[PDB]
């Protein structure tokens, strides 16, 4: 809180932390993409699509 | 300069069609006929190849072996094909045995047997044919190829026929096909090298006399195909070279774009990375291919039919991975026959073709080719001073103009055979057809 309750000190890191966690997010969105992109999207029957790609 | 072609008719309405070349000694006489698969409808698909076969299964006169050994005998050969709009047979020989061969093809088209244990023989041999071809991967590309750019329609079909029509083709339709098709007015004799055009029509008078005439004469080279944009894909990863051809609607023998095209197909030319001279050629796109080993050849093609045709590519890889690159470089150059080809492009594949059409004709048998082909596809043959003119008649506008209607952003026939995995879907290969910087 930065302080004994709820108060400006809270707001201000709450806006400055707000600012940065959307940036934090978009990495780490993009690290279970790249993690994703070793096997490729699995698909609704659960099967291989190694035999059959769209671009 | 190259002498005269002769040219005289029969009453029936049989063409002669003669050039003499007193500096050889064989000479390459032969019926060119404007009949092909083309003519067959679905059940009797396969009738013009299976005539093909008996043709040499014994006349009326000669069975089949004395057929061999009267042939054997005039010191030649006899050679035939059926293609989709035209049918050959002909006989190379000496000078002084063309009488011999004019009797023996006289005999054979007019007067052959035809006999049920002889149909029933051959059925067997074509029924192996179809699972042999198999092999020829050019010829399995390009059937496809016409199989799907002219899905369901006369031109589609096989010279060979469907398995099913080869059990019950009998002597009857065979006999009724030959009769509907080979009359005197779609008939050529062609005579090339050393044989007289005034003895050629004595013997064509002599043995071709009573052929019959069509009820309704139409000029040779007479005919309405609606070309599919469509695929087809026979992935095989066993296979180390993919096959793929790529083709838009071409143009008919009698186009007047005709040169145009044949001018366009040249600008991009052919590759063979077997041949020493293939590293140094003008053509852009050998250019990229060779730097980059994306191919071990191509062959632009422009093939004619009496009312259509096809024009593009035809390319083979090892490169497995690259085969993205190979096909989007090539339509990238096709691109630019709408957008960036001018004078300098124009004028080289211009001066390369003037001495192409000319070079081809090196033998008796190319030259009486070259004289039954013309003959049955324009109904004359046209003198290379006319060629000359045509050809000089195409501009670097006419180029454009024509390919701004028949590839820029046009649906094409795509064939795949072998390692074809990473040949892009329809949708990716047609996007190249156009340009989005232009
Ligand atoms: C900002 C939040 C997120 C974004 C922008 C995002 C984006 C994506 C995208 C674009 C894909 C590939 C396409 C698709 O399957 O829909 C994907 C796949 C995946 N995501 Fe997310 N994602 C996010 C959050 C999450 C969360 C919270 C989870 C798990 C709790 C998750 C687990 C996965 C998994 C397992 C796949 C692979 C699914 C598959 O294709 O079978 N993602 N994500």
């Amino acid at each position: 809180w930065g302080g004994f309750s709820v108060g400006n000190p809270t707001l201000q890191r709450f806006f400055a932390l707000h600012y940065l966690m959307p940036f934090v997010l978009a990495v780490f969105a993009l690290l279970h993409l790249i993690a994703l992109h070793t096997a490729g999207s699995s698909n609704p029957l659960g099967i291989t699509s190694n035999v059959d790609k769209l671009s | 300069v190259s002498p005269k072609t002769r040219t005289s008719n029969l009453k029936n309405g049989l063409t002669i069609a003669s050039e003499s070349n007193p500096l050889v000694q064989t000479a390459t006489v032969g019926v060119w006929i404007d009949a092909g698969s083309r003519n067959e409808n679905a059940y009797n698909n396969g009738t013009a190849h299976f005539f093909e076969h008996l043709a040499f299964k014994g006349t009326d006169k000669r069975s089949q072996h004395q057929l061999e050994l009267d042939i054997e005998n005039m010191g030649g050969h006899l050679n035939a094909y059926t293609s989709r709009e035209s049918t050959v047979y002909y006989a190379k020989s000496f000078k002084d045995d063309v009488p011999k061969s004019v009797e023996i093809l006289a005999d054979i088209l007019q007067h052959s047997k035809l006999a049920e244990s002889a149909i029933d023989r051959e059925r067997e041999v074509i029924t192996r044919e179809l699972e042999e071809v198999n092999k020829q991967y050019e010829e399995v590309v390009f059937d496809h190829l016409h199989a799907t750019a002219f899905m369901n329609q006369p031109l589609g079909r096989t010279i060979l026929g469907p398995r099913e029509n080869i059990q019950t083709i009998t002597n009857t339709e065979l006999r009724k096909f030959i009769t509907e098709n080979y009359t005197a007015d779609r008939m050529v004799l062609v005579g090339a090298g050393a044989v007289d055009h005034d003895a050629l029509v004595e013997l064509a008078e002599k043995y071709f006399s009573h052929l019959p005439s069509s009820q309704s004469p139409v000029p040779l080279g007479t005919p309405i195909p609606n070309f599919v944009g469509s695929e087809v894909r026979l992935r095989d990863d066993t296979m180390p070279v993919a096959h793929i051809a790529i083709a838009v609607e071409g143009v008919s023998w009698t186009s007047e774009d005709y040169y145009t095209a044949l001018v366009a197909q040249a600008i991009i030319g052919n590759y063979d990375r077997a041949v020493g001279t293939s590293r140094h050629q003008g053509s852009r796109l050998s250019n990229i291919v060779s730097e980059n080993n994306l191919a071990n050849s191509f062959q632009s093609f422009s093939t004619s039919y009496s009312d259509t045709g096809l024009w593009g590519i035809y390319l083979t890889s090892e490169n497995t991975t690259q085969i993205d690159d190979l096909v989007h470089f090539t339509l990238k150059e096709w691109n630019r026959l709408s957008t960036s080809v001018s004078n300098l492009q124009v004028e080289r594949a211009k001066s390369q073709l003037k001495a192409g059409l000319l070079l081809s004709l090196d033998g008796t048998t190319y030259v009486a080719e070259d004289i039954g082909r013309q003959l049955t596809t324009l109904g004359r043959r046209v003198t290379p001073a006319e060629v000359e003119a045509k050809l000089e008649a195409v501009t670097e506008h006419d180029v454009r103009a024509w390919a701004q209607k028949t590839l820029y952003d046009k649906d094409i026939a795509l064939v795949g055979l072998g390692p074809i995995e990473g040949l892009y879907d329809y949708n990716r290969i047609r996007n190249d057809m156009s340009m989005m910087r232009w």
